[PDB]
């Protein structure tokens, strides 16, 4: 019945560059329950490639997970990642920010 | 420098029907080796480096054998964890626990690890000496005088100053070349100009290997705290780390400000500053 | 590798 809402992070793994394939995480961390819901969006549409690590948990006992899909960024495509958890009242959106 | 094995345990009950689902994951420092997951096609120990793959098939018929054990042990706990707090049968509940050796940097027992939380909050935990108990409410404590009378501290003792420390040196043994490897950071700084007379200064540290890191910012050879953002550490998913810190500056006022960066794999600690 | 024996609380 102590209820911790998640942190997020979205970023790619490398510097991002155009034309250059890549991969977008979305870093969620610091929830309570486990049950968690994300989402990576590209022009705001679910992508269904997306694979994600092992739950594990901190010291503190809160929870992370990290979620990946491949991709490629260009000029024009804006993504984000989604995620819902007993703790929101409905989903945080947050977007990937290239210096961030 | 030290090294510690982890193993963790999370299982959440379902209520409507059938078992909890279990998770398990086994860590080498800040890289994941092993893991079961309840729901998963396989119902095997699998592996998530490519150095314990040289393990043969005993050693996954055991880690099967004992982590099928572990979740049964789990799933016994919530149901007495249940009746111990008095809960109904709708709500799903959820155990974890973490156990596991630090080794200092000659590889010899430093430290040793087992602890166990209900909903999230701490129900029992091994003390550092090993041979005793913190219980956090009377429930615990029931459990406590059970494991006292049982003997379970004296056997925790020898797996996490035996088993787990022989099985610990054996694998940065065979997973050499990435444990015993340490990816110093490659670091940069970034400037964004806010409005005409604010400016940020962003410090990063890219792909390093372990996680543990600290940035600071100074001005003028001062720390500085005020005016700054930390994230917290995060996988880039390569199995190496990221990080980044940043302070807001007044515009023409950017060499005054230099970031420092120590990690395990930089012989000495950096120092950047925005002037080229 | 895992402990052993794991005992109900």
């Amino acid at each position: 019945m102590i209820q911790r809402t998640p942190k997020i992070q979205v970023y790619s793994r490398h510097p991002a560059e155009n034309g250059k394939s890549n991969f977008l995480n979305c870093y969620v961390s610091g929830f309570h329950p486990s049950d968690i819901e994300v989402d990576l969006l590209k022009n705001g549409e679910r992508i269904e490639k997306v694979e994600h690590s092992d739950l594990s948990f901190s010291k503190d006992w809160s929870f992370y997970l990290l979620y990946y899909t491949e991709f490629t960024p260009t000029e024009k495509d804006e993504y984000a990642c989604r995620v819902n958890h007993v703790t929101l009242s409905q989903p945080k959106i947050v977007k990937w920010d290239r210096d961030m | 420098g030290s090294h510690s094995m982890r193993y963790f345990f999370t299982s959440v009950s379902r209520p409507g029907r059938g078992e909890p689902r279990f998770i398990a994951v086994g860590y080498v420092d800040d890289t994941q080796f092993v893991r079961f997951d309840s729901d998963a096609a396989s119902q095997r120990m699998e592996p998530r480096a490519p150095w314990i793959e040289q393990e043969g098939p005993e050693y996954w018929d055991g880690e099967t054998r004992k982590v099928k054990a572990h979740s049964q042990t789990h799933r016994v706990d919530l149901g007495t964890l249940r009746g111990y707090y008095n809960q109904s049968e709708a709500g799903s509940h959820t155990v974890q626990r973490m156990y596991g050796c630090d080794v200092g940097s000659d590889w010899r027992f430093l430290r040793g690890y087992h602890q166990y939380a209900y909903d999230g909050k701490d129900y029992i935990a091994l003390k550092e000496d090993l041979r005793s108990w913190t219980a956090a409410d009377m429930a615990a404590q029931t459990t406590k005088h059970k494991w006292e009378a049982a003997h379970v501290a004296e056997q925790l003792r020898a797996y996490l100053e035996g088993t787990c420390v022989e099985w610990l040196r054996r694998y940065l043994e065979n997973g050499k070349e990435t444990l015993q490897r340490t990816d110093a950071p490659k670091t940069h700084m970034t400037h964004h100009a806010v409005s005409d007379h604010e400016a940020t200064l962003r410090c990063w540290a890219l792909s390093f290997y372990p996680a543990e890191i600290t940035l600071t910012w100074q001005r003028d050879g001062e720390d500085q705290t005020q005016d700054t953002e930390l994230v917290e550490t995060r996988p880039a998913g390569d199995g190496t780390f990221q990080k980044w810190a940043a302070v807001v500056v007044p515009s023409g006022q950017e060499q005054r400000y230099t970031c420092h960066v120590q990690h395990e794999g930089l012989p000495k600690p950096l120092t950047l500053r925005w002037e080229p | 590798i895992l402990a052993k024996f794991l005992h109900t609380l």
